[PDB]
DNA sequence: GGCCGCTTGACAAAAGTGTTAAATTGTGCTATACT
DNA sequence: AGCACAATTTAACACTTTTGTCAAGCGGCC
């Protein structure tokens, strides 16, 4: 188990890295700026769907009781933000966020 | 000569001879006893990240008995650095102190060139929550820069990389961190999924463009290679890169004068000798001449000597060798030198007429006969008058001229430049170190701050304890305003103080952050 | 030296049984 | 200590290992930059060896 | 050195309180405001490189020429360092 | 709020189960067979056992959590910890324990009675008797006396560690009397000590809380840091950290105590077993006394606990303070070239992408390049090698914005400095050569650490005050700085060295004779006088003050004119006969500036040469300059400081440095004197002793002489040829560097110490007999250890000096002192009982710009009272000194000034620099130490007299001194050769051994008594019969005397103001009110006590004297202190009491977080500065 | 009349409760040898 | 050097059920 710390012996560290955590709120704030372009009856439904209001991963069955409308069409959009948010990012250099 | 056998730096000769070599990268063998095969260390590896090398010197046979040098080796002949043309003299000022002045020659030969090797390793941890693996189908790394020199996993044997590419892409199921809330938008977005590996891969260090020579599979169920328990597949790259020769680095002979390379300026400038061969390296004294007086002048003197001469003399310590020794030396090479001038169609010219009258009056060379003999006895002690390729007319002066001894020190200045921002980091110890990436790293001497504070930096002194370094929550702060906005940065807050307060309390001691009031008693550290 | 030497001191300062 | 990575820079600096002797090390004449009284056991001596 | 930095002390009582109003002016203007600048007419501060001739983006060494047209004042003035805001208000 | 002060001392262990809690207990396995984390016990997060399912209810809201199994929105994943305090409770319940106590006899001995003993019953060993029922061997007690058996011999009663905690509130309702009854103990000496220190542990107490809960009942760990997780990389793996198993040596102790004290455990076996956790505990302090290797019984590395690691030394104090990480910044080699003089740098033009590259992406962002700031980080990475629009957008920040450039090592404020990054070529990183002479090491590899301020009020507080171009022309020290460093000064000295060759001597009748003959064959243009003038007749210069001598540069650019000074008449402003040469640098100094006006009433004529002077003249150009056109003659000294010397070469062959030929015959006289001595033995005359030094002075004789003899060779024929002495001149050479080469030097001396035999045969030209190489190098090594050894004792040394001077920041305006202090004008020898001119080198930075204590009448004008005497008034007071109408001239010194939390207003006459009056927010407390910080490598610490007298120590012999000024009173008698001295009272006797016992008399106040010829008495017994009249002034005059040796630049008050720090702590007597009698109250502190009592108590007190080390250990602060060799008494001392840290001091801001209270963040810089016209207009009516 | 949108039904995939199988401690205790 | 018994305890995995998602059908609007 290591001579416990020889000849601060071993540095190494990964966990509250600085940048990650710039890039975090930066990645966050790039979507707030990349969900302008979006409507609530598509965006708010992505917010509830992929857990993002908060932390709660609701999905299309919880999303359609208060959406007025139920699952089918409130998954169409979810599938026309894959779509219409996609062909918002072959156009606009962004794919830099996956590797984080 | 015994250098170079004593140290088996290079190979030997057993018995007769009869070498009928084939070369290459294996000596054949000789008529003496036997057939014996002679590999060469075929480059080997050095531990200091050199790779020396063993070119024979044989054909058809011969014996007596050197048999193929080595490293820096010529011969049987010791040859660590190089010896080339040298000119003491000052230069707008790229040799102050004790620099070192170089041309664009050199290079155009690469005379002045290393090899330089570093071996690494890449080892498939297994940590049972997720085993890793080297796989060439990365996740989210699905590109073509590796597709088209990764492949199988390891990188192809003989393919140039450079710094920012993959080497040993290993697969580790290792999940630290599970799908982030509004990032699994950006996931679906497109046309791609989620992952369960992550990218995680060794990644050229900060300085490798040369190629790879060979790799090494050595994973478990292999009972020759004792290796760490729970370890599989260590795999182990040998990367080479040329050196070739950019500025600065030290020179430094074989007497004490160190130095620098400041600029090298392309043949065009530079000292023309009165028959060609522009100046190689330029040595201006100050530093160790006057002050640390040593003897390496008495080099040069003896330097074209030998070159028009054509002998390179030899020197025992402590015997022969001396003034009076140069004279008669000196004597043969000028007229051999002069003579081809005499005639090859011309003999003295202007320019190097009025360097005379300079001597004349300056006591150095004695008035009488035709320039012919005053630019004799000038070149016993000095050299040529010498010109300018730069300016257009001759150094009013008599300038010395020669071949000495030019090395080179392991101390360059490639791998000994860093350079970094916030992506450095140190979990726990609360400042930049480490990095699966970069491994950058800089260190602010407590004689240093004292200085700082000396002046009116109070923002810039607190500033090295502000955001940067100390701050954690306070790194973002500006790096994140910067990039956004101008904003002025944070008023301040240690990380490692909060560290100390908690180290300190580990006892009683009580580090109460008393506010001006007193009775309130404030304190920060609340999570705010 | 070590403070084993005083426990060892009072350990065998006592005689045990007949 | 004194099993130092051997230099292999070169031939020479091997060979200078082997040579190259000191008085650090498990003994008590270690201790670098400070040690007692070490200022007359490091200079110079009547050994031309 | 400093274009006129000699005369900049002169006038502050001391070197470090030149500094601070340096700063304190860059810090309104160019990031509050870059249209607060006395100098508008062909004093102001211009870089001339391959392309033409822009404002620099740096705002410190407006302050040292902003600190010498003779314009402008230091010192212990105006208490109130909320109201910056509302004279910063104005200027949108 | 704002953080500002800050409180500690102990705390109750009540307080103890306050910040932990609870969150403990259990072994401290730090993993399982599986899931390697968790272990509940050890580091388990606070509330996670595997699947709590609850503690998430404490928390208030901000996300959601509780997920069952695995774990929830709790830290471990994210905020475990964030690096914050985490207080365990280690629970804990046995009989006692102990925090160290320190090594002072804190906690201990003091409060209580007994030493060297008192750890006896501390650790489970004795017995200390607290109870009374009448005992029978001899009375009762109530300490420490049944060493075992003894309590049983009975048989209350404690023979455990746990009486310590007993003696709580029986020391507490004796406290109010420890401090009464205690201090009841009036003189009677001797004791009058302990009761001195015994008050000061009991003053704690006194007040403020405090109880004695120094006998630990439960401690309390650390678990967020300690665990460093699988490190790979390079040829390694595996890894952990310490903090856990050295600490498991304690929670397990206590449990184990807890299962055999709750069966059937018998004392004996309790006493070994329980004094072993208190062992536990001094062992997570500070493992000391015994140690607690690993891997038992076998020896190997020493567990870190605390000691010079982590609050101790080097490992989390020192690296903390000021040797941090910078997060912005980088290191490369050194180059030089012409660059532009100050004003710009080198700086990479690639690694600068990363270093500029935050702004640089958002400028990209705006100019179409980068399409958001996001990509902009995805274009520089691969190193696909952009080139490309990128270099440019790059300039546009690099434009008027400053980088930091720093030198490794660091020494004095010319280590740092700042310039504007100008990308060149390549990676090396390039400055101006003059910078060199500033960090002082020699181009060869070197590197410089790069450091870059980002924050724009951190850029103007750098470039205007750390601009190369400011701080870096007049340095602190005393002389010049920026001046031309070596090269250039032989660029401009190879055109002045007088160009006679020496032609003979003949006439013209007004130059129609010898002027075309002699034109013809001997005599050029040398000597020869007709008329008046001489050869001067030749090349008549016209031209005028309106463009230039157009003859002249013109003549010389043709076949005409040699240059080199050739002597010719000129027109510029009078007919003069300054060479084409000399007119060459004056009109590189005009253009430059403007005018040669000024150049011309400063540059000299009559002794030119542009020797070591080149100093003098920057430095007088700076009254009619002011750095914007001084930068300019650095700047104009350049370009040609270094083509003139390109343009014309200078090589030193092999016999550029011509042998002596008038030499030879000289050594042949000094050997035959070598029979002379030698035929002496043989006829046995002059001891074999007498003999040795007999012949050393000879040969000491000689070798100057020839010295002479070749400098002179080198002085009259040969002029410029010889560059062994253009440089040995004024340039970059040394005198007896000359006597080494064409020399001989060979007096080397044994490596013990004696002079050998026969010299060395130096000649370098001839290889020495192999002997004398061998023979030399054992002078040759002490030459190099002793200079490498600067950094074993003294580099270790200049840290005490940069802690003590550390609040004294020149602050406030006009205090008003009446003393003042009146610096000599004249010293004495100790050789000759005669004063001296003091060389004028001591005087000149003795008094340059000060403040005259009183208004000074000498010939003519008078100097007002508080005038900054400058350069000139120096002079006019050094030249007048001869006549004889000063003596003492009357100056403020930094130490005279009733203030010691700060420096002083208008006192500190001059910031040596700006060739200005201090600025307030100058800490000179630190500038102090940049002038002894210096030296130090310049010294010889192989003997370390300069800290002799600071720590105050008794010097070598004690250098015995008379204590009181009697009389004569000589009287010799066999070996007690002792002198006295008395008058009409009494007599005291000094055993005067066998030495320097001079005669004198006439008694003497204190002198040395004869004896202590240098060095006197430790300047304890100084104050202590004198006062500090003598104390203040004696370091400043004797510690320069180590400096002056070696011809030293500093001087001044920068020694003058830390002297005040060894010497503002007074002591108490008959205090008023003021509780301790004994006391060790600061000076102005104190001053306080008895200036608003004084409206009323007498407050007397004694000037004591503490040296340097001393100064750190007991000051008004904590954050200080340590370091040195004590990072465990301080710690102490400062804990216990309420010792409530400052608030004026530059580290209590840079370490807390505080802003710094000098600079530009003095509280004499903290207003408003914005007002575009309009603002302050509308305001007005917005009011 | 056709197209689009919304709602419902069916299919597929992944959890709470149950079920059982594998490991630790104590103690027991064993056990053997020496006094 | 250690095995068992028991006992009891710990750990995990699998089932049947439920939930979620997708496709198809029906209704309404243009
Ligand atoms: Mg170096
Ligand atoms: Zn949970
Ligand atoms: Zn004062």
């Amino acid at each position: 188990v290591s001579l416990e710390t020889p000849i601060d012996f071993i540095p190494d560290e990964n966990l509250p890295s600085p940048v990650e955590a710039a890039a975090q709120s930066l990645l966050s704030e790039e979507l707030e700026k990349a969900l302008s372009k979006l409507s609530e009856r598509e965006a708010m439904v992505l917010k509830l769907r992929k857990g993002l209001i908060d932390g709660r991963e609701h999905t299309l069955e919880e999303v359609g009781a208060y959406f007025g409308v139920t699952r089918e069409r409130i998954r169409q959009i979810e599938n026309k933000a894959l779509r219409k948010l996609k062909y918002h990012e072959s156009r606009t250099r962004k794919l830099r966020d996956f590797l984080e | 000569e015994r250098v170079v056998r004593d140290s088996l730096a290079a190979l030997y000769a057993e018995e007769d001879g009869e070498v009928v070599k084939v070369d290459g990268t294996r000596i054949a063998v000789r008529y003496e006893d036997g057939r014996l095969v002679h590999p060469l260390r075929r480059y080997a590896r050095s531990n200091q990240g050199t790779a020396f090398d063993q070119r024979p010197r044989v054909r058809v046979g011969q014996r007596v008995d050197l048999l193929a040098d080595g490293p820096a080796s010529e011969e049987g002949f010791l040859a660590l650095g190089q010896n080339v043309l040298v000119a003491i003299m000052p230069f707008d000022g790229y040799n102050f102190e004790d620099a070192i002045v170089i041309s664009e020659e050199l290079l155009k030969r690469d005379f002045y060139t290393s090899i330089h090797i570093e071996r690494y390793e890449i080892e498939a941890r297994d940590t049972k929550l997720g085993p890793e693996r080297i796989t060439r189908d990365i996740p989210h790394l699905s590109e073509a820069a590796l597709r088209d020199l990764d492949e199988e996993g390891i990188v192809r044997i003989g393919a140039e990389v450079k710094p920012g590419d993959i080497l040993v892409g290993r697969t580790s199921f290792k999940g630290e961190q599970e799908p982030s809330p509004e990032e699994r938008l950006l996931r679906s977005i497109f046309g791609e999924k989620a992952r369960d590996v992550k990218d995680t891969s060794l990644r050229v260090p900060p300085g490798e463009g040369g190629i790879v020579v060979g790799r090494l599979r050595l994973r478990r169920g292999d009972p020759g290679v004792e290796l760490k328990p729970g370890v599989r597949e260590v795999v182990r790259v040998f990367v080479a890169q040329k050196r070739k020769l950019q500025v600065g680095d030290k020179l430094a002979n074989r007497h004490g004068n160190k130095g620098v390379v400041a600029k090298i300026l392309p043949v065009e400038d530079m000292p023309h000798l009165p028959d060609g061969t522009p100046v190689d390296v330029i040595l201006n004294p100050l530093g160790v001449p006057s002050r640390m007086n040593l003897g390496q002048i008495l080099e040069t003197h003896l330097g074209l000597a030998g070159y028009f001469l054509g002998q390179r003399y030899i020197s025992p310590v402590f015997d022969g060798a001396t003034e009076p020794e140069i004279k008669e030396l000196l004597a043969e090479a000028f007229n051999l030198y002069f003579g081809k001038r005499q005639g090859e169609g011309f003999g003295v010219d202007k320019r190097e007429k009025e360097v005379l009258a300079r001597a004349e009056k300056l006591g150095l060379v004695s008035p009488g006969k035709s320039p012919e003999e005053q630019l004799k006895e000038l070149f016993d002690l000095g050299k040529v008058v010498l010109y300018d390729g730069r300016t257009g007319e001759p150094f009013e002066g008599p300038i010395v001229v020669g071949q000495m001894f030019i090395m080179k020190l392991y101390h360059m200045v490639e791998d000994k430049m860093h350079a970094r921002s916030t992506g450095p980091y140190s979990l726990i110890t609360q400042q930049p170190l480490g990095g699966k990436a970069q491994f950058g790293g800089q260190r602010f001497g407590e004689m240093e701050v004292w200085a700082l504070e000396a002046y009116g930096a109070a923002h810039t002194l607190q500033e090295m304890l502000t955001i940067k370094s100390d701050d954690i929550e306070g790194r973002n702060a500006a790096y994140q305003a910067i990039i956004k906005g101008e904003d002025v940065p944070e008023p301040s807050v240690p990380e490692s103080f909060r560290v100390l307060v908690k180290e300190l309390q580990a006892l009683a001691l009580d580090v109460q952050t008393l506010d001006e009031k007193d009775n309130p008693v404030d304190i920060f550290e609340g999570l705010a | 030296s070590d403070p084993v030497r005083q426990y060892l001191h009072e350990i065998g300062q006592v005689p045990l049984l007949t | 200590q004194l099993s130092q990575f051997k230099d292999e820079t070169n031939p020479l600096s091997s060979l200078r290992h082997k040579r190259r002797i000191s008085a650090l090390g498990p003994g008590g004449l270690t201790r670098e930059r400070a040690g007692f009284d070490v200022r007359d056991v490091h200079r110079t001596h009547y050994g031309r060896i | 050195a400093e274009p006129g930095i000699d005369k900049l002390f002169g006038m502050v009582d001391s070197k470090y309180r030149l500094t601070v109003v340096v700063a304190k002016r860059a810090q309104q203007l160019l990031r509050h405001r870059f249209k607060n600048t006395v100098l508008e007419p062909e004093e102001r501060p211009k870089m001339r490189t391959l392309e033409g001739l822009y404002d620099d983006p740096n705002a410190v060494t407006w302050a040292m020429k902003e600190l010498l047209t003779g314009r402008l004042f230091f010192g212990e003035n105006l208490v109130p360092e909320d109201r910056l805001q509302k004279e910063m208000e104005r200027l949108y | 709020k704002e953080v500002r002060k800050v409180r500690i001392a102990l705390a109750s262990p009540e307080k103890i189960r306050s910040w932990s809690y609870g969150e403990v207990e259990k072994p401290e396995t730090i993993n399982y067979r599986t899931l390697k984390p968790e272990r509940d016990g050890l580091f388990d997060e606070r509330i996670f056992g595997p699947i709590k399912d609850y503690e998430c209810a404490c928390g208030k809201y901000k996300r959601q959590r509780f997920e069952g199994k695995v774990c929830e929105r709790c830290g471990v994943e994210v905020t475990r910890s964030i690096v914050r305090r985490y207080r365990m409770g280690h629970i804990e319940l046995a009989t006692p324990a102990a925090h160290i106590w320190f090594v002072k006899d804190v906690p201990s001995k003091i409060g209580t009675l007994l030493d060297l003993s008192a750890t006896e019953l501390e650790q489970v060993l004795y017995f200390n008797k607290y109870i009374v029922l009448d005992p029978k061997g001899a009375v009762l007690d109530g300490v420490p006396v049944e060493k075992r058996q003894l309590l049983t011999d009975e048989e209350d009663a404690r023979m455990g560690a746990e009486a310590i905690q007993e003696l709580l509130k029986e020391l507490d309702l004796e406290k109010l009397e420890r401090e009464l009854l205690e201090e009841m103990k009036h003189p009677s000496r001797a004791r009058r000590a302990k009761a001195r220190k015994r008050l000061e542990v009991v003053r704690a107490f006194l007040d403020s809380g405090n109880r004695p809960e120094w006998m630990i009942l439960e401690a309390v760990p650390v678990l967020p840091p300690d665990l460093r997780p699988m490190v790979q990389v390079d040829g390694g793996r595996f890894a952990t950290s310490d903090l856990n198993d050295l600490y498991r040596r304690l929670i397990n102790r206590n449990n184990r105590l807890k299962k055999l004290l709750a069966q059937g455990a018998p004392e004996i076996i309790i006493r070994n077993e329980k004094r072993m956790l208190q062992e536990a505990v001094d062992a997570v302090i500070d493992n000391g006394r015994r140690g607690s290797p690993v891997t038992n019984p076998g020896s190997e590395r020493p567990l870190r606990s605390l000691t010079d690691i982590l609050s101790g030394k080097q490992g989390r104090f020192r690296q903390n303070l000021l040797g941090k990480r910078v997060d912005y910044s980088g290191r490369s080699v050194i180059v030089v070239g012409p660059q532009l003089k100050l004003h710009q740098c080198g700086l990479p033009k690639r690694m600068a992408l990363e270093l500029f590259k935050p702004f640089l992406l958002k400028k990209m962002e705006e100019k179409a390049f980068a399409p958001n700031v996001k990509a902009a980080r995805r274009m520089l990475e691969r190193q696909r090698d952009i080139k490309d629009e990128v270099w440019d957008a790059l300039e546009e920040v690099i434009h008027g914005k400053v980088v930091l450039l720093n030198r490794a090592p660091t020494l004095h404020r010319l280590g740092i400095q700042a310039f504007q990054p100008v990308l060149v070529e390549g990676q090396s990183i390039q400055l101006h050569p003059l910078v060199c002479e500033a960090f002082n090491a020699d181009f060869d590899g070197d590197q410089m650490a790069v450091h870059v301020p980002l924050s724009s009020f951190a850029q103007a507080e750098a470039r205007i005050q750390m601009l190369s171009a400011h701080n870096l022309l007049s340095p602190a020290s005393g002389e010049p700085l920026a001046k031309p460093s070596r090269d250039i000064i032989l660029g401009l000295y190879y055109i002045t060295q007088v160009r006679k060759e020496k032609k003979g001597a003949g006439m013209a009748f007004a130059t129609p004779e010898e002027a075309l003959a002699a034109y013809e064959r001997g005599e050029v243009a040398l000597n020869a006088p007709i008329v008046v003038a001489g050869r001067e007749t030749s090349v008549g210069r016209l031209k005028f003050v309106f463009a230039n001598p157009d003859e002249a540069l013109l003549a010389v650019a043709h076949g005409l004119l040699d240059l080199q000074d050739v002597v010719t008449v000129r027109y510029l402003g009078r007919r003069l006969e300054t060479s084409p040469g000399r007119i060459l640098f004056a009109r590189i100094v005009g253009e430059a500036v403007g005018d040669e006006k000024v150049a011309q009433e400063l540059i000299q004529m009559d002794v030119p040469q542009e020797k070591n002077s080149l100093k003098d003249l920057v430095y007088q150009a700076f009254l009619r300059l002011g750095m914007e056109k001084t930068a300019r003659l650095l700047d104009a000294l350049k370009y040609y400081g270094f083509t003139l010397s390109t343009t014309s070469g200078i090589t030193i062959g092999i016999d550029d440095a011509v042998i002596p030929e008038e030499k030879q015959r000289y050594l042949e006289e000094a050997d035959r004197k070598l029979r002379q001595i030698e035929q002496a033995y043989e006829m046995g005359f002059l001891t074999d002793r007498e003999r040795y030094d007999q012949v050393i002075q000879l040969w000491t004789e000689t070798t100057e002489k020839v010295t002479q003899a070749v400098f002179k060779n080198f002085e009259e024929n040969y002029p410029f040829n010889p560059l062994y002495v253009m440089a040995q001149s004024g340039a970059r050479g040394n005198p007896q560097q000359i006597r080494q080469l064409c020399g001989m030097r060979g007096l080397m001396q044994k490596p013990s110490g004696e002079t050998f035999e026969v010299p060395v045969r130096s000649s370098f030209r001839e290889g020495l007999t192999v002997l004398e190489y061998f023979i030399s190098s054992h002078g040759a090594r002490k030459g190099g250890a002793d200079t490498a050894l600067r950094t074993a004792d003294s580099g270790y040394l200049t840290r005490k000096l940069v802690d003590v001077a550390h609040e004294i920041v020149v602050r406030e305006a006009d205090c008003g002192t009446t003393n003042y202090i009146s610096v000599p004008l004249f010293q004495m020898d100790e050789v000759t009982r005669t004063l001296r001119l003091r060389k004028r080198s001591d005087i000149e930075s003795g008094l340059y710009g000060r403040v005259l204590a009183r208004e000074v009448e000498a010939l003519g004008r008078r100097l007002e009272e508080g005038r900054y005497l400058s350069l000139e008034d120096v002079h006019f007071l050094i030249k007048a000194a001869e006549a004889g109408e000063v003596r003492e001239v009357p100056v403020r010194s930094p130490l005279t000034c009733q203030t010691r939390y700060g420096v002083c207003q208008k006192c500190y006459g001059y910031d040596l620099s700006m060739a200005r009056p201090v600025s307030i927010g100058e800490a000179v407390g630190v500038v102090a130490a940049e002038s002894i910080g210096e030296p130090g490598t310049q010294l010889t610490m192989r003997t370390p007299r300069v800290i002799e007298l600071f720590e105050a120590r008794r010097p070598k012999a004690k250098a015995v001194i008379s204590e009181i000024d009697g009389v004569v009173r000589i009287e010799e008698g066999e070996d007690r050769l002792s002198v006295f001295v008395e008058s009409e009272g009494f007599s005291k006797e000094y055993k005067l051994p066998k030495d320097a016992r001079l005669l004198v008399k006439d008694g003497d106040y204190v002198e040395a008594g004869q004896p202590l010829t240098r060095g006197a008495i430790d300047p304890h017994q100084l104050l202590e019969a004198k006062g500090p009249e003598a104390v203040e002034r004696y370091l400043v005059d004797e510690i320069q005397k180590v400096y002056r040796a070696q011809g030293v630049k500093l001087h001044d008050k920068h020694i003058e103001i830390v002297v005040r720090q060894m010497l503002k702590y007074v002591e108490v007597t008959d205090p008023g009110d003021s509780r301790l009698l004994e006391g060790q109250v600061l000076e102005k502190w104190d001053v306080e006590a008895l200036n608003e009592r004084l409206i009323a108590v007498p407050v007397a007190w004694k000037p004591l004297l503490m040296g340097v080390t001393k100064s750190a250990l007991s000051t008004k602060s904590w954050l200080s202190a340590a370091s040195f060799q004590n990072t465990t008494h301080v710690l102490t001392e400062a804990a216990i009491a309420g010792k409530k840290d400052e608030l004026i001091g530059l580290k209590e801001n840079v370490i807390l977080g505080r802003l710094i209270p000098a600079g530009t963040g003095s509280d004499f810089v903290r207003f408003t500065q914005v007002v575009d016209q309009r603002t302050l207009k509308a305001i007005e009516e917005a009011r």
